[PDB]
């Protein structure tokens, strides 16, 4: 990339975009393992009324 | 739908409506098993416990090709009635999952 | 550019005009211009090389009531494969379009590596 103001400008913008897509992911795997802490528990449920 | 397991409720499963099996080593349990998966139809293997600890690990390759089939492993005859406690399985089955292996 | 021009549009010939490379060119003139002090334009070129630039390629071009053409390939490198440097930028404000090759292609073993989009 040759350097330029604006390619300069242009990459803070992608750096910026990069920061708020990492910070949205967490987000996203923290609602992830919110939904596996349940779905283990009724895994755990279900294996033992199997086993009577 | 199909089941490996002792031969006494393999019947039982055939009564029930399953292709049971009756086996008790581990050798002829898998050798069954990949038998039963190579050919098209049914996606549903149950397995004793005293069989294949690991069904996943005798199919690995087919698996990796398509995983639609379905194994479960289960409990014995004789693991029934003496009995045990599950947490141990979720115990693994975290670590297997995330690796983190800590679930209190 | 005079002998084609003479050829051209004297004698009905129609020539093709090949410039080897125009960066040894530029560079024979900033030699000069950093020699006079002048104003620089953006990477030590003299201010004035558009104007030095348009007097060579627009001596190119058909004639009403003549049937002499004359036609210009300039082939010029640009230097970090930069398109963007003033050269290959003042080269392509004035002509009528570029072929640009690329060395993505080059590696590929494609002949010729003529990029498209460019």
């Amino acid at each position: 990339v040759s350097p330029t103001r604006m390619n300069l400008l242009q990459r803070r913008g992608q750096l910026r975009l990069a920061q708020k897509g990492v910070d949205l992911l967490k987000k996203k795997r923290d609602a992830l393992v919110a939904e596996f802490f349940g779905l283990v528990r009724e895994a755990m449920e279900a294996r033992k009324a199997l086993d009577q | 739908m199909a089941v490996i397991a002792d031969p006494e409720t393999a019947q039982g499963f055939r009564l029930a409506g399953l292709e049971g099996y009756g086996a008790s080593s581990a050798e002829e349990a898998q050798s069954l098993l990949e038998t039963l998966v190579e050919r098209g139809g049914y996606a549903l293997v149950a397995v004793d416990e005293a069989l294949l600890p690991d069904p996943e690990r005798a199919v690995e390759r087919l698996m990796r090709g398509r995983d639609l089939p379905v194994l479960l492993p289960i409990a014995g005859l004789k693991e029934a009635f003496q009995g045990h406690d599950v947490e141990g399985y979720m115990r693994e089955l975290v670590r297997k999952t995330i690796g983190f292996d800590i679930k209190l | 550019l005079t002998v084609a021009e003479y050829l051209a549009f004297e004698h009905d010939y129609h020539v093709l005009v090949i410039l080897t490379d125009m960066t040894n060119y530029c560079e024979a003139l900033r030699e000069i211009g950093a020699a006079r002090e002048e104003i620089p334009g953006r990477r030590g070129y003299p201010g004035y090389m558009y104007t030095d630039l348009a007097t060579i390629y627009e001596r190119a071009g058909v004639v009403e009531g003549k049937k002499g053409s004359v036609t210009q390939i300039p082939i010029l490198s640009m230097p970090d494969d930069d398109r963007t440097h003033p050269i290959p930028d003042l080269t392509g404000y004035i002509t009528e379009g570029q072929i640009q090759l690329s060395r993505e292609l080059h590696r590929k073993g494609i002949y010729p590596p003529i990029d498209p989009l460019p």
